[PDB]
């Protein structure tokens, strides 16, 4: 399993509004 | 700019608990809600979804790509009860539209809800609608153990591996118009819900 945090993704994806 | 296909636009999206109080009086929380768009690379999220037959992967390859969302909820999980979900689309289309709900627990299925919805016309476009549908069981059970863990990061973790896989098609030419993938978090005490939208591409 891969964590989440450990992949490519916009950083907004971790950033709640 | 939204959660929108070239025929069809997701206007609202909800899961919540209702109470009745007495026969006058009814208090309703939501869990989520939905009333430029960054990007995220679909091949990040395949192993998050089911694939093999009618699959994340196949889906997005056979398009059209201009359809394909993934959302991001801070789920409020601060809470005889009802249990639903409600949802309303916009179209200027009048078709008959199918709507497949998927949940999966570590990219496997494990509910499938498929639902039929038909189309009012209002001032020049066509309303489609899911009211107060009832959250299954799996689901209500699964906010029940979630809201049992010890902390916050064993809700988060858990929550990492659970996942919902919404197409919407036309029931006559097999079209998808909008494909939604949905990732989860619990929302930090008294942050209220909250949601990120993006693009799928590539």
């Amino acid at each position: 399993q891969v964590p989440m945090r450990k992949r490519q993704l916009p950083a907004s994806f971790w950033e709640e509004p | 700019r939204s959660i929108a296909s070239s025929k069809l636009w997701m206007l609202e999206f909800s899961a919540f608990l209702e109470r009745q109080q007495d026969p006058d009086t009814y208090n309703k929380h939501l869990f989520v809600h939905i009333s430029y768009l960054e990007t995220v690379d679909i091949r990040q999220i395949y192993d998050k979804f089911p694939e093999k037959k009618g699959g994340l992967k196949e889906l997005f390859e056979r398009g059209p790509s201009n359809a394909f969302f993934l959302v991001k909820f801070w789920a409020d999980l601060n809470t005889s009860a009802f249990y639903g979900v409600s949802s309303q689309y916009e179209s200027p289309e009048n078709m008959i539209i199918t709507c497949s709900t998927k949940v999966c627990s570590f990219g496997k299925q494990v509910v499938e809800k498929v639902e039929t919805e038909y189309a009012r016309y209002e001032n020049g476009h066509y309303l489609y609608r899911i009211h107060r549908s009832p959250l299954c069981e799996y689901m209500i059970n699964f906010i029940h153990k979630l809201k049992h863990l010890p902390e916050k990061y064993m809700m988060n973790s858990v929550l990492e591996n659970f996942t919902i896989l919404q197409v919407v098609t036309n029931r006559d030419t097999q079209e998808t118009l909008l494909c939604i993938a949905y990732v989860f978090e619990v929302s930090a005490s008294e942050h209220g819900a909250q949601h990120h939208i993006y693009r799928l591409v590539k």
